[PDB]
């Protein structure tokens, strides 16, 4: 839960999962970028955010 | 093993210390250790079972960290923590059961289950913390080749054996001389009998001797010596040596004479006790030598003299007993005893799931056969399963 | 209970750890817990003991907190802490004594003394901290209704009873067949006797059976089985079943034949042991069935043959024994054992103050009556008083 | 003793908790306490040994402190800590052994070895921390002059004594009335016998009484009482009181009648049980009075009547027995027992180094002599050596 | 179980309260709970199992919420609500049936069907609301370790047994003395008969006693006691004990004498009623002891004197009987009774779908065997299935 | 014991040396020790126990300091000193009697009476002086 993560300030678990490539789901109202470029999909930019 | 023990102790401390209303300062370090364990275990897949009737169970860890409270814990905190604690306790119990039902002739001290082999990887060493139990302490010492020690109350060190030896006999079994003994658990009950009451024995003394070889060295042992062996103090009918016939025993108990208990280590006398009954200390020994004597009383009242004629028949047979009880001792190897439940737990787990007999332990985990042939391989496997059993007993 | 145990645990920790010269870092959390206890208990009036000869004690708490500025504990700090600890330990001892002398037929697991009732309020829950003892752990698990477990060394599970059963008898009592047993504590000694030594038996085998029904289920039990029963192996004069007369027993011990120990749960076989002596494991059971045979030896030496004639009179009576000892076990319910002193503590407290017989417990805490009629309400009250006894033993003992 | 115990506890905690991979949060306070111990012990010279064959050893303390900046302990930290832990453990074991082999008459509670006397200085109290063990707790209570308490499973309270008393006797020992007993460990078996089966008794009842005086007050004691003494229920030949001759005993067991067991404190009745067998509780006592009766059966079957004739000879001798076993107890004074191992440890250390007999304890640390004459001086020395033995057992 | 009960109660309330024309204020909270249940259940897949002939059924929840903006409910609202209520009721009924046809030995109180196990997760706890029914209230109280009881009208506590005991008999069965009884459900009938009419009995009184051991403790029990057993008041031909032959019983009913009905708990007389007939109260008991006496009438008219001669033959046999009916009671454990339909519902569901015999309950859910060997496991499973049966009965 | 002995020694020295007409130089150290004892004992409550027929006695200490500034001690000084000394001597005698009638099997060298146990506290160590007997 991104709200709980923001409030606590403890990023130990999220950092450990991002570093170790552990599948997760970040839940919370989020703004998103709508990318229509196929080359962006090939470049895998969605994983760089 | 250290990682499994650390998981189990972390979960036990979580159950005991994460209670409603408790100060967060009382569990700060415990919560830190628990969160470290959650981090280390998250994202890992474990599999348990697949032997006997033990079901195949898959364990996935996707738990969030335990939170913090300013002053005291509340009910919400306790329930949230308890869900995770329950899942982890189930996982640990299943892993311990999986490890208890396995054995290996080669490298029996090493983990046998896939889950415990995975837990022995470097990534899980983070979970390792305080190793204060007796069994885990001895496990760590044995890993380092340091001197180990297990304290037993009434150690199960003597395999059951109710036997006898006839030093003098004949097919009619009417003038017999010998010794009959029961070595059961922590108890020795020996009795030397002479049907003639040492009438023709030189100096009217008949010498009886019983040597018991312990399969492991016992140190710092408290032993109770009592003059009489109540087990062999009443009349009975005893099979022959080959079972071809039965003979009759009709004890009349006399005080054992010149009693000598020798506790020996590697053929060297370590302790000697002469005519000493009650509590004695055998500091370090692997052999017990009880040498006693039947002495014909030089003076007898008419009733006593009527029982011991100059010649046959001998209707009343003189007997001198001896009872030895190891109340407590210390052994470098794991043994069953009256106070602990490790053997019982391992046997129960093996029986419940119908574990087929392996290549190490005797069928049914029978203790007499196990201690009779207590090989170093058996010692390693039994120590492993006993340590896992204690780890499981922490939780279950 | 949790609050009372937490008080006792905090006081024991304070006694053990608040010592002269110790680093404050060794007791910082303990000092905070102690101060929390002082704050929570301050301003409260308690009363303990109005039953039997237990005196009425009134308790007031107005104490200052322990200092937290020290880096090493000195003499004066320890003395003040010890004075406060002594008062609190007296209070906890009296509360435990008051709770141990009470029983309820309805909600025996709930607190009975008004002091513990007061401590069961929300404001006192802050005192709660580590519940690591075996009894308090089992208390919490039972409250949540999780699977409990009490480990007993030599569990006192068999109510005392020494009796005999005569399958064959007659007014002369010169040709008897039957069994005599003693089921006491953790021990069963049984012995089947035939006066005729199965001379006229179907193949010279006499079958004896003993059924012992435990009042509670025992799990993970280590049991020593020995072939001979030394209690029933010497001459005896036994009063008859009606008590009218007495009969003579003159046993000559023969080894038991086809020994079979069966451990059953709900009448279903859990463990079976045939001709196995020594240490055995009964993993889960509530009934023990010991079936053993007296077999006439087909071949006898002249003396043995002289013992057993083809017909009466029979002066030597064949006997086959069995000894069963539960060295240790696990039970979901509290029990008296040779290692713990919970029953002794409760009985001592009750007798010391002449507590009148209540509607729940036996007439004086007689364990034989209690275990014979170990009812669910008795179980609840017994667990409550045993937990209180352990809490008290943490401090008074 | 508190400083020695604190050293031992710190070293045990260092062994258990300073392990590879553990969070520094798990050992932060322990590392601080260990460093405090290093600081306090540094620059000090100790000497142990010099009594018996115990070798004289010299101990110097110049050790660096452990690190405090790690997040998780690694191999290097563990080895660095282990070197110092090994040296300190050796020092503590040697100090404990040196103290265990020494005794004093007037002030046996005070430290005897110069090492422990040096450790009793004020400057060493900084090492002092958690004293949670039962024996150290009782040591501190004794030092504060508070009420002490030791729990014993099967307390070794009765010195061994197998004796008899003949209230009716003749030179031929054919019409004997009396009682024979064994008081061993936590067990008291007694048996009152009448050769005439009380035929000529006033009410055909023979009264038997056994008084056993405990050398220390036992409280919260759980006891098992059974109505037969198996020890004195089989025929035997017993020397006469002066050893001049031997007499014959041929028991036939009848149930004891009007059984009354009374537990007395300072000659005052504390507990009393009549016709009660099984588990009983003696809450506070130092003496036991067992009174039972042999009642001649008013009605007898032909065989029973054949056993007991109107006059002599009396070939079958009526006997009534009692067994009293103390399973658990609480005592203000230290005692040997089955579960613990302090007596065994002290005796082992004294035997292994051939300690000359001192002015306090009996030769060879024989428990029967110790408890028969359990004087306050002996109690002081025994508490000191038992506490030292437990401290040593924490490590060895 | 609480979530399943909450589903059932919500659907029952929806059926009862969502009616055409009703003010929305009458169902505001009910509609809020219904929408909460919809939200919680939406997006979840459930499966009710195929045990026996019960079909495998898959359940999906993608329902929209109910409107909350009408002043009065109309036909459209009722129809729309009913469309969802029907599906939810079908799901609840199938889950209840799946749970009723399952039993476990290790943990019979925990949910057995996978659907109810899924509903026991945290995510469904939101569905939980008012738990007012007696069975769910008892379930919750028992989960809280609180004293709770079920009230039974004519509790089915006595297993069926028609039997007799002959204290005096002979192969010809002409001079018999003994007792006859039937214990069926909540009803006991006993009748002590003497063929001689106590002509030779000491003081012309024959004593009969009947002990009925209840398998569970009953409290606050109203009991009707009547002085005659009509069941054993007419001529009968009765098989022998071994069935070898048949004997004749020809009762002539006399008033029972010295009637004492004792209600005992743990062997202590909680309640006693002497010569009292009609309504009596047994506050708390687990055993019933009925003592009565056949007293020969001291004065007999010629017609009466003709019935009872001084010696055989005895053609009229004097009988005295008692009848004890438990009108109402309270029990900690569940029981069958004359008013509730739980046993009938569980048995019907098991019979309809041909559920095989399990390891806990007897075949066909026979209540005599069930109440005879009322083990704790049977009690747990029976309470679980009875609670599920009541939950289902709210809807079906 | 050392504190009790020091109390008794101070009181005996006060009785012997605080006499009318004596130079203050003969008692200067004695007066300082006496005032030290008064300050140490002031504000302390003591109880000599009721073992046997020995009466239960309660002792309270609130006394003024002995004066300085006298070249030769006069009668008023001796009177005040005698009052204080008499009370202290009664206290010391009762404490000694209470201790003389008590015994313990173990730790019999330690103080038995509550008064002597209280006097064994650190705060009373100031009273200790010359132990010459
Ligand atoms: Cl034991
Ligand atoms: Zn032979
Ligand atoms: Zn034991
Ligand atoms: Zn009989
Ligand atoms: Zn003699
Ligand atoms: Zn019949």
């Amino acid at each position: 839960n991104l709200e709980e993560l923001m409030r606590t300030g403890d990023y130990a678990q999220i950092t450990n999962m991002l570093l170790n490539n552990q599948p997760v789901a970040l839940v919370g109202a989020l703004p998103f970028i709508t990318d229509s470029s196929v080359i962006s999909l090939v470049a895998k930019l969605d994983a760089t955010v | 093993m250290d990682v499994l023990y650390s998981l189990s102790k972390t979960l036990k401390d979580a159950r005991d210390k994460i209670v409603e209303g408790t100060l967060y300062s009382n569990v700060s370090d415990l919560i830190q250790q628990f969160n470290q364990m959650i981090i280390t275990m998250n994202g890992n897949e474990f599999q348990t079972g697949g032997i006997g009737n033990l079901p195949i169970r898959n364990w996935n860890f996707d738990f969030g960290l335990l939170g913090t409270t300013l002053l005291n814990l509340d009910a919400n905190y306790v329930e949230t923590a308890r869900n995770t604690i329950d899942y982890f306790v189930d996982f640990v119990d299943n892993v311990c059961m999986d490890e208890m039902v396995r054995e290996s002739q080669r490298n029996g001290i090493a983990p046998q289950s896939d889950s415990l082999r995975k837990l022995s990887g470097i990534k899980f060493k983070r979970i390792n913390f305080d190793n204060s139990s007796e069994y885990i302490e001895n496990w760590n010492l044995q890993n380092r080749r340091q001197r180990t020690g297990f304290t037993f109350h009434k150690p199960n060190i003597f395999p059951y054996s109710a036997s006898f030896t006839l030093n003098r006999s004949q097919p009619a079994h009417d003038n017999l001389m010998g010794t009959m003994w029961l070595n059961a658990g922590s108890e020795i009950q020996v009795a030397g009998f002479d049907y003639s009451c040492a009438i023709n024995a030189p100096a009217n003394i008949q010498q009886f001797e019983h040597i018991v070889q312990l399969r492991r060295v016992l140190t710092t042992a408290t032993i109770t010596l009592l003059p009489d062996a109540e087990r062999f103090s009443f009349p009975r009918v005893i099979n022959s040596a080959d079972g071809a016939t039965t003979w009759y025993f009709n004890p009349v108990i006399l005080r054992p004479n010149n009693v000598e208990v020798e506790f020996l280590l590697n053929g060297q006398i370590i302790n000697t006790y002469q005519a000493r009954f009650g509590t004695i200390i055998a500091r370090n020994f692997d052999t017990i030598r009880l040498s006693f004597q039947l002495m014909r009383p030089p003076n007898m009242t008419p009733a006593v003299a009527a029982l011991f004629p100059n010649a046959q028949p001998f209707e009343h047979h003189a007997t001198v007993g001896l009872t030895l009880r190891i109340e407590s001792a210390v052994c470098e190897s794991v043994l069953a005893d009256a106070s602990k439940t490790m053997l019982a737990n391992v046997t129960s787990v093996r029986q419940e799931y119908a574990i087929p007999v392996g290549p190490v332990f005797p069928p049914g985990m029978n203790w007499t056969d196990l201690i009779t042939n207590y090989s170093p391989s058996r010692e390693d496997n039994l120590q492993r399963v006993f340590t896992v059993a204690s780890i499981r007993s922490m939780l279950v």
